[PDB]
């Protein structure tokens, strides 16, 4: 989510992703902790018996039969964490998230309540206003010609600088706003 | 004068005052949920009086108070039928609603829109009362559609979640399919009986034909989630647990069975529709119990249990025992609502975790929920002298001794075994093992709201069957004499289901693992019915809606035929007429030609 | 009837002599007063009619249409106030003049006692609408839209005129009372078949009938908000009123001449409804829903039974109010977002909750939730169709389901889900917009209390 | 702000206009593939894979997280058909044909067995229920001026 | 060996079962790299427009405009009358009308004949 993606997944990443998926589905099959521990140790032993192999061709022939075997026995109803994309509370609090800019449209009788909050908000706004003019040029000179090659962003390198394109990441609504 | 009518109307009327006050200052404060809860408790206490009057004598009433309109020979008026069914169902619904509101005061404490949520619950209760007390088909349709709209609004409570909106639209779709049959029945009765009033319909229909009864059966199957139109009820578990306990467990989903019960005088004169109802109920209860047997979400297990119980109610209707079906509705209300409250208590205590894989030893960790769920599971399986006994045991006996399908009877017995099996599954995977939840233990039962709300329905699910059965008049011929093995059949199949489920669940501890079989995959994916039927038809509809109706016909061929052809022809004729070089040579040659033609053609 | 006509005419000098900053206030106040005056036409008899003079008469079919026409004008003024802010005073006065002239032409058309007079005003309604569409429309398609809206209409109505004068040379009169009292059967003949077609096609094309409806989406998506309101709420019902009036001289030919249209309607209502399932424009979706409802009205009129006529009248009134409200909601989104695409502005319930409530009520009314008068009309039409043939229920039933789907679709795409992140110019709803929605929706729920007012002369 | 040349156009016939169309839809020319040049007016629009929006990555930082779309990327012709609220094409644990066979077989078997049970019902070893007054002639319908044929019941 | 998964239109192939992801070539890597490059360029453009303090308006998306235009207004100029389009239009626009006409006409003829013979039993049928 936070990390920028690459152009492709290497062989090691694919193997590790299979290992995690297989362990999770084995846990979903083996409900009890001791049974899961036993079969997960067995799966670890099965997984690293080809850990030391050198050639790419058969190492890719493995992890293909492994995917087929996983898809045959994949527990059609695996356990999902409730906040995960398949969980029972995935986007439950999405309706309570309100953008910050809505506060700019409040009535003055509403802003009269919470004066300290809005003073701090004005401070944040002026900080953003200066930092943006710096950030545009920083990104302009830090980018290779022909455009970006990866959607990864640089940090700030000067003293009073801020990381380019920081406002909408720092001012996230919240995980549970209401 | 005769306080019966005044009391019956006052209950429904005072149910509406908090809706009027929803724009007052109380709605903006934190006392509104308690206001609604107190109003519902007062309404329950008031409605207890006409039930006593009917129990003493048998008081029955029709109140046609407001005249709405008159289409020539058809008079439509606001009429209420205060019969046995109404005066028996209103107290039960109000009792369950009071318990659910007290439970929600604890369950939804951190919800910002709890006042709106309480208001929504009261609106559903009002619509359901309108449905239950209606005397004509139009008022019944008003309640029918009101409960559906409230279900749509409460399923999609968290409107930022895509799945909730999908489930709400699914419920609307299936209930609209049932609404087709409802409208068919209304049109038939208006055209043939010249009435939507129930009395004239009963008078003029001594041998009811197939069409109106088939329409009524379609509507009942739609709203009670029978096998053809079943998946929306399990999908409706997207809503908050109080919604699942109130609407989609015990009160709203029995509306189709209630519709079939209201029209029972016409149903007993038709044998084909009775057989259709029997087969539909049997297949529904079997299929839903089979699906429930392998589920891992606890709310899904309870929802499939509700669907199988509704199928059993339809089986009871099919063998011409409507009062037994009403009694089963009343008992199921109690124990199913309490089961859902216990499940919601577990879910809240385990940080909104619903999978039974991640709940272990709760028998000692939270004892009150354990006892309540144990008593509810015993009541659901028809333990003798409990609330579910007095309906389920009689239903099983009646199906055993009747001239009916052998297949439907076998399916009913197998479904009873499967009911015992999934009750065993819930208990075994939620209470008996070692803990399997995250290390930060936040388990807490000590809230008086939760305890009292659960305890009232506990007392109900223990004693209500005895009280109600002993306080109602006999409405059918009993099955006094029976073979000994036939008398014990329900208990025998329940014990066999218990034993087989326990034996199969005890093998999960063995240190052996194997891949699942085809039957398990069929049971886990709900017979693959949601997959195919939610992917093949919808796609083939939507694709057509863009390719043929919109693009090929509307945007191309209808455009080609009238306007484009006219434009093309007129433009070509304009080019033909106006493209002249301006040479008098050709003009005067043409003049000569027309002069000759006029000379030699028009005379 | 002049107690309504003369003040409507006096609206024009009042508009033109008004101050530059007081045109909207005066127009709104006096239009509301004219609506209050026109409310008195609702007192109808079970007997013939309210025959005021030789030129104008009123019926319980004409009275609700007149009340709706007079009520729509203040709402149109309120809706037009916003997007006409930067316009010169003379052009604003011209806009208000076009609206007033349209109201005058409609008022007279509904109450005219002569078929020729009715034809003249029925055509006079075209010029203000065409000017409004092609002058104050926003996109470049408006010109083409206007052309369609014109020629379709004229292509249907030029034969009617011929038929009309022919009738007056045979019966000797085109007065509706005499025509009704001296009606004679139409024999099955080719000449009679073509007379039937000439008398029917002009009203079919303005409903619009399926297959002749191509002008309506263009006109409704290209018009300004007031133009869309008046087109959907009142101008569609002119064809229904005309067919209700003229079918008295077409019997018993209608018994078998109605078959091609009935099919075209019964299948057509399916197609258009399904079209609403795959639409990327809000106004286009609302226009296609209007086409489906008017197909049901066409079926009701062709069935020619008392329940059919009652249902058709009720459905006409209900659809007028509902479609006007839906167009106003879509425009209130458009003036913030300037796109008119459904999936651009999303999750608006979080940012505008009361407007979301208005959206819900409008969608529920379009969905025909009982006891709304939308459902009353739909159910009466469905019962009459079932008596006509029991198989019709199938198609009718299907339509019902589909309608709900797309209605809720429109509610879910725009109001639910997550808000669009980059759209940061969604301001709080103004009192004007909320009042507009309230003044749309309160009359519907009030009318459900006295449905006899909108059930027509066969009640 | 979109120019006239940035709109969809007619079917590309030459590689140069093919490459021009690919650049207009922000995609590689190797990945660009228009609809077949049939009658229907797809025209210049690109034919993207028929995968649903539900099978897109949920852990990516989409600009539109609910639709799982990115600003500027080409939109599938049938996006409104696949919006996670509608038909999805995600892979299933069991193959489509196997699911269809199993569901159809279960339904057909249940129908056949219900018909078999209709032919072979279940009942108890009893005779018909007996009712006193000419099988309740007067109380069931009536017609008290016809003197029905008397039916007398057998005491055993 | 295990039973094979068979993909379909409505149940597509898993990415982990694609042989195309196991046939890695330098050209494939270059294609992936340039696809990521164009995605990164579009993301940078959007995020520059999105984080700008000065901007106070909906960001215009050319892709969305192209989608709506192609779905609505680019249809007819690219329409060509072909045997396939002609046949499909004739079927989908004419066949249903005549099918429903036949069904309804047969039903009404049956009802009319029954009424004329008097054997229909329309008792209590007062409202129509
Ligand atoms: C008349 C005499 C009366 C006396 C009768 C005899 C008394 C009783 C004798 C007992 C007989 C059997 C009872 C045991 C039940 C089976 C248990 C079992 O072994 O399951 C494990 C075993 C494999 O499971 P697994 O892969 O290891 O699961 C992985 C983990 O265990 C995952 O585990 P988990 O933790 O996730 O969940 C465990 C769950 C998961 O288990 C499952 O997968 C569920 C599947 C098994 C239960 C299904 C039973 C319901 C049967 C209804 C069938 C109706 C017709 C449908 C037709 C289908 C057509 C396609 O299992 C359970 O919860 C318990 C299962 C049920 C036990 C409790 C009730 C059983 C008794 C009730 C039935 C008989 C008494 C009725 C009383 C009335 C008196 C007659 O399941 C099977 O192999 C199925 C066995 C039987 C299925 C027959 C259907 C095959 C159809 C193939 C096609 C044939 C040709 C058709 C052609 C048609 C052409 C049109
Ligand atoms: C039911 C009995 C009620 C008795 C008490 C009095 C009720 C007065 C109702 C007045 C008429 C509706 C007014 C609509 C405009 C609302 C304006 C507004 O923004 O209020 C905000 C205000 C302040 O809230 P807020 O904090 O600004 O809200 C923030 C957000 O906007 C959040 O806002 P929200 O989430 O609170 O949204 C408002 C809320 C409620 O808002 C609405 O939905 C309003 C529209 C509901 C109906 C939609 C059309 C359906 C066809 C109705 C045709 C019958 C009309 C009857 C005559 C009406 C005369 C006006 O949404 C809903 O709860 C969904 C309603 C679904 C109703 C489904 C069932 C409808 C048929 C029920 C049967 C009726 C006949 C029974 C016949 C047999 C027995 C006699 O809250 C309210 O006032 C809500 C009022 C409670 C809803 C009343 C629903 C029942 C009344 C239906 C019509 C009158 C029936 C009279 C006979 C009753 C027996
Ligand atoms: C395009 C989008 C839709 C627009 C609206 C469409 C609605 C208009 C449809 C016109 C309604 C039908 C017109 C005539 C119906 C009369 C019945 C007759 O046609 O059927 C048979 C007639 O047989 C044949 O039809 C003869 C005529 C055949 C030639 C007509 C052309 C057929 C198709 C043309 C369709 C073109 C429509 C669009 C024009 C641009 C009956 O046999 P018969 O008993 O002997 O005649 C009875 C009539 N009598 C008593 C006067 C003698
Ligand atoms: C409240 C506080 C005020 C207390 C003072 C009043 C105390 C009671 C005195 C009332 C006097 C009697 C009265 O109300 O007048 C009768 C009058 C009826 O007028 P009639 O002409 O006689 O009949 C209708 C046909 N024209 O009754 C009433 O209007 C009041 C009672 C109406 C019932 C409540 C209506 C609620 C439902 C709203 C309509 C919903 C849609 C319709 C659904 C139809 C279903 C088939
Ligand atoms: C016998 C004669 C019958 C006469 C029928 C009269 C039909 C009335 C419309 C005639 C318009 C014909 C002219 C025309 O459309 O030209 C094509 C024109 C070219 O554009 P221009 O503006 O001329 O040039 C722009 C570039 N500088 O294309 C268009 O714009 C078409 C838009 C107008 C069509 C609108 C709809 C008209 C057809 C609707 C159906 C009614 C047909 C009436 C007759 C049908 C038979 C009963
Ligand atoms: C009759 C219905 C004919 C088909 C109607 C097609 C309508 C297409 C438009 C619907 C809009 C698309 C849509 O709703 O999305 C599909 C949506 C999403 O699927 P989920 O599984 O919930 O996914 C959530 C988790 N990701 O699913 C649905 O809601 C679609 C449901 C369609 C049901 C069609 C099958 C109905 C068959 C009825 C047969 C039974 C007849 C009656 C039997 C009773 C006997 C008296
Ligand atoms: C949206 C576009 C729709 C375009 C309009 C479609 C309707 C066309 C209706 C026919 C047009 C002419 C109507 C005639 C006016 C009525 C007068 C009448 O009925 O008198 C008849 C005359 O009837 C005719 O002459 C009509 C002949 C038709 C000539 C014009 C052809 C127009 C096109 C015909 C086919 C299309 C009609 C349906 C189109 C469907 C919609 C596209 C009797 O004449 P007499 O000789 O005095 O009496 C006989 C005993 N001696």
């Amino acid at each position: 989510a936070f990390s920028a993606p690459a152009a492709y997944l290497t062989h090691q990443q694919k193997v590790l992703r299979l290992y995690k998926r297989a362990l999770r589905h084995l846990e979903s099959w083996c409900v009890h902790r001791d049974k899961y521990r036993y079969f997960a140790c067995l799966m670890r032993a099965r997984f690293d018996e080809h850990k030391n192999e050198k050639d790419m061709v058969k190492a890719t022939q493995l992890l293909r039969q492994a995917e087929e075997e996983f898809w045959y026995g994949q527990h059609p109803q695996p356990y999902i964490f409730p906040e995960s994309p398949g969980g029972t509370s995935y986007e439950r609090y999405e309706c309570y998230k309100v953008p910050e800019w809505c506060l700019d449209d409040w009535h003055p009788s509403e802003k009269a309540m919470y004066p300290d909050y809005f003073a701090k908000r004005e401070q944040w706004k002026r900080l953003r206003r200066e930092s943006w003019e710096r950030e545009v040029k920083q990104l302009q000179e830090e980018t290779p010609p022909g455009g970006p090659r990866t959607e990864a962003l640089p940090p700030a390198r000067k003293e009073g600088d801020l990381p380019p394109l920081w406002w909408h990441i720092v001012t996230r609504p919240r995980e549970r706003p209401m | 004068m005769n306080p019966f009518a005044s009391l019956t109307l006052t209950t429904l009327t005072i149910l509406t005052i908090p809706i009027m006050m929803s724009n007052s200052n109380i709605y903006k404060t934190n006392l509104y949920p308690n206001y609604v809860k107190t109003t519902v408790s007062y309404a329950f206490t008031l409605s207890l009086v006409p039930l006593l009057m009917f129990m003493h004598t048998g008081q029955e009433m029709i109140i046609s108070n407001w005249h709405w309109m008159t289409l020539q020979t058809v008079e439509l008026s606001l009429s209420f039928k205060m019969d046995y069914f109404s005066v028996m169902f209103i107290p039960v619904a109000l009792f369950v609603t009071w318990s659910i509101m007290e439970f929600s005061m604890w369950y939804m404490h951190s919800d910002p829109f709890i006042n709106r949520f309480f208001k929504y619950l009261l609106l559903f209760l009002i619509t359901m009362m309108i449905l239950v007390t209606a005397n004509n088909l139009f008022q019944l349709f008003i309640g029918w559609e009101g409960v559906g709209i409230m279900s749509f609004l409460l399923i999609g409570w968290w409107h930022g979640r895509t799945d909730a909106n999908t489930a709400a639209l699914q419920a609307i779709l299936y209930n609209r399919i049932g609404d087709i049959g409802f409208v068919l029945s209304m049109a038939w009765f208006l055209t043939h009986s010249n009435a939507w009033d129930l009395q004239q319909i009963f008078m003029l229909n001594n041998e009811c034909p197939n069409m109106p009864l088939i329409g009524l059966l379609l509507a009942a199957a739609g709203k009670s989630a029978q096998f053809g139109l079943h998946p929306w009820l399990p999908s409706a578990m997207e809503g908050p647990t109080p919604v699942s306990a109130l609407l989609h467990s015990s009160t709203m989903v029995v509306a189709g069975v209630f519709l079939l019960i209201r029209f029972y005088p016409l149903m007993e004169t038709n044998k084909l529709v009775q057989t259709m109802t029997l087969c539909l109920g049997a297949i529904t209860t079997l299929f839903t119990a089979l699906c429930a047997i392998t589920q891992n979400d606890i709310k899904k297990i309870v929802a499939f249990s509700t669907s199988s119980q509704l199928g059993l109610m339809m089986v009871t209707i099919g063998i011409n025992q409507p009062h037994l079906a009403f009694l089963h509705i009343c008992m199921h209300a109690f124990f199913k609502a309490m089961l859902f409250m216990c499940s919601g208590s577990i879910i809240h205590s385990l940080n909104d975790e619903q999978d039974i894989r991640k709940m272990g030893g709760l028998y000692k960790a939270m004892p009150f929920t354990t006892t309540a769920l144990i008593i509810g599971s015993l009541a659901l399986t028809g333990m003798p002298y409990l609330t579910g006994f007095y309906s389920k045991d009689l239903i099983i006996e009646a199906v055993n001794m009747s001239y009916t399908n052998a297949w439907a009877l076998l399916m009913t017995l197998i479904a009873t075994s499967l009911t015992a099996a999934y009750s065993t599954r819930i208990i075994f995977f939620a209470f008996l093992g070692k803990p399997r939840f995250p290390p930060l233990v936040l388990i807490n039962e000590n809230n008086p709201l939760l305890i009292n709300s659960i305890k009232r329905l506990l007392i109900g699910s223990i004693f209500a069957g005895f009280i109600i059965s002993n306080n109602i008049p006999p409405m059918t011929v009993p099955n006094t004499t029976m073979p000994l093995y036939m008398k014990m059949t329900a208990l025998i199949v329940t014990i066999m289901g218990f034993m087989l489920a326990l034996e199969l669940n005890n093998t999960t501890y063995y240190l052996k693992f194997k891949y699942p079989s085809q039957t398990y995959k069929f049971s886990n994916m709900l017979g693959y019915y949601p997959s195919i039927m939610h992917r093949l038809p919808t796609y083939h509809n939507l694709s057509m809606s863009q390719k043929s109706a919109s693009s090929l016909l509307d945007l191309i061929w209808l455009e080609t035929i009238l306007p484009k052809t006219t434009s093309f022809i007129q433009m070509k004729m304009s080019i033909m007429v106006s493209n002249q070089k301006g040479l008098i040579k050709l003009y005067f040659l043409s003049f000569l030609i027309t002069i000759m033609i006029s000379m030699t053609l028009f005379n | 009837m002049l107690k309504i006509i003369i003040p409507t005419t006096m609206l024009l000098p009042m508009t033109w002599m008004s101050k530059h900053n007081m045109i909207w206030i005066n127009a709104t106040v006096h239009s509301l007063l004219i609506s209050l005056i026109s409310l008195s036409l609702l007192n109808q008899l079970g007997e013939n009619s309210l025959n005021f003079s030789l030129t104008f008469f009123s019926d319980s079919l004409s009275a609700p249409l007149l009340v709706l026409t007079t009520w729509l004008l203040p709402l149109m003024l309120m809706a037009s106030q916003s997007h006409l802010s930067k316009e010169t005073t003379t052009r604003k006065k011209l806009y208000i003049t076009m609206l007033i002239l349209l109201q005058l032409f409609l008022i007279m058309t509904f109450t005219a006692t002569e078929l020729i007079l009715f034809y003249i005003l029925f055509e006079a309604t075209l010029v203000p609408t065409l000017i409004i569409i092609t002058r104050w429309g926003n996109q470049t398609e408006r010109l083409n839209a206007g052309l369609y809206f014109l020629f379709y209409t004229l292509a249907g109505s030029l034969p009617l005129l011929v038929a009309l004068v022919y009738i007056q040379n045979t019966t000797g009169s085109l007065n509706f009372l005499i025509i009704h009292y001296w009606s004679h059967p139409l024999s099955n003949s080719w000449s009679n078949i073509f007379m039937w077609l000439a008398c029917i096609m002009a009203f079919m094309v303005k409903m619009p009938l399926y297959g002749l409806h191509l002008w309506l989406p263009k006109a409704h998506v290209e018009a300004p908000i007031a133009g869309s309101m008046v087109l959907a709420a009142v101008l569609l019902k002119l064809g229904g009123y005309g067919m209700m009036r003229i079918t008295t001289i077409l019997n018993p030919l209608t018994n078998y001449m109605a078959y091609p249209f009935l099919m075209l309607s019964m299948w057509g209502m399916i197609m258009t409804s399904s079209i609403c399932l795959r639409q990327t424009d809000l106004k286009s979706l609302i226009a296609y829903s209007s086409v489906s409802h008017m197909a049901l009205v066409i079926v009701a009129i062709m069935i020619q039974t008392p329940w059919s006529f009652m249902g058709a009248t009720a459905l006409m009134i209900a659809h007028g109010l509902t479609s006007s409200m839906l167009f106003c909601l879509a425009n209130t989104n458009y003036e913030r977002v300037h796109s008119r695409t459904m999936i651009l502005a999303r999750g608006l319930q979080t940012l505008l909750p009361l407007m979301a409530t208005w959206w819900l009520v409008a969608s529920l009314t379009n969905l025909a939730l009982p006891p709304s008068i939308n459902l009353i009309g739909e159910l009466f039409i469905i019962t009459a169709s079932f008596s006509w043939s029991n198989i019709t229920i199938i198609l009718m039933g299907m339509n019902m389901m589909i309608t709900a789907l797309y209605s809720l679709y429109m509610l879910i795409t725009t109001q639910r889900g997550k808000y669009t992140h980059h759209i940061n110019n969604i301001k709080p709803s103004f009192t004007r917009e909320n009042a507009l929605m309230a003044l749309h929706i309160l009359p519907l729920l009030l009318l459900t209390l006295n449905p006899k007012m909108i059930l027509g002369p066969l009640y | 702000h979109v120019t006239k040349d940035m709109f969809p156009g007619p079917y590309p016939k030459t590689p140069e206009e093919r490459a021009a169309a690919a650049k207009k839809y922000n995609m590689r020319v190797e990945d660009y593939e228009p609809y077949p040049d049939d009658g229907m007016g797809y025209g210049d629009y690109p034919k993207l894979p028929d995968r649903s929006q539900q099978e897109r990555d949920p852990w990516y930082d989409w600009d539109h997280p609910d639709l799982r779309l990115n600003w500027g990327e080409p939109i599938h012709w049938d996006l409104d058909m696949y919006i996670r609220n509608r038909v999805d094409t995600s892979p299933t644990p069991v193959s489509w044909n196997t699911m269809c066979k199993h569901l159809f077989g279960f339904v057909a078997f249940m129908l056949f067995m219900f018909w078999v049970g209709e032919i072979y019902p279940s009942y108890q070893p009893v005779g018909p229920k007996q009712y006193p007054y000419n099988d309740l002639y007067l109380e069931r319908g009536g017609d008290p001026t016809k003197e029905p044929e008397p039916v007398v019941h057998y005491e055993i | 060996s295990f039973p094979k998964y068979k993909p379909s239109r409505l149940a597509t192939l898993p990415a982990t079962l694609d042989p195309a992801e196991y046939d890695i070539s330098p050209e494939t890597r270059k294609a992936q790299a340039e696809r990521l490059a164009i995605r990164s360029r579009l993301k940078r453009e959007y995020l520059l427009q999105y984080n700008d303090p000065n901007r106070l308006g909906v960001i215009e998306d050319p892709a969305l405009i192209r989608w709506t235009y192609a779905r609505s207004a680019n249809i007819y100029p690219n329409f060509r009358p072909t045997p396939k389009t002609s046949l499909l239009g004739a079927l989908f626009g004419i066949g249903p009308l005549f099918f429903w006409y036949y069904v309804f006409k047969t039903d009404r003829d049956k009802k009319e004949k029954l009424i004329q013979e008097g054997k229909l039993d329309q008792t209590f049928n007062i409202s129509y």
